[PDB]
């Protein structure tokens, strides 16, 4: 039962799977927030999100 | 306030998303102005029963 067991050399304690889990799906944006002062510059990145 | 964007040498404002205007050419000079509104935040008040 090791490919379901969390590991604990991983940062935060998640599971394989649950690491293809997590990038296979692809949120609206790599941060779920965009602070007052992060969207100040007009940097390419900054999509519909703030 | 300031900018750091770039004009093609005859546009004259630049449009947002939701069709407002943000950037606009000083009308005796060669700069482009920024356009944010005044600061803004939600308040939440945190209380115990009154």
């Amino acid at each position: 039962f090791s490919q379901i067991l969390p590991d604990p050399s991983k940062p935060s304690k998640r599971s394989p799977i649950e690491d293809l889990l997590f990038n296979k799906v692809t949120l609206a944006d790599a941060g779920f927030i965009k602070q007052y002062g992060d969207c100040l510059g007009d940097i390419a990145a900054r999509d519909l999100i703030c | 306030t300031e900018s750091n964007k770039k004009f093609l040498p005859f546009q004259q404002f630049g449009r947002d998303i939701a069709d407002t205007t943000d950037a606009v050419r000083d009308p005796q000079t060669l700069e482009i102005l920024d356009i944010t509104p005044c600061s803004f935040g939600g308040v939440s008040v945190i209380t115990p029963g009154t």
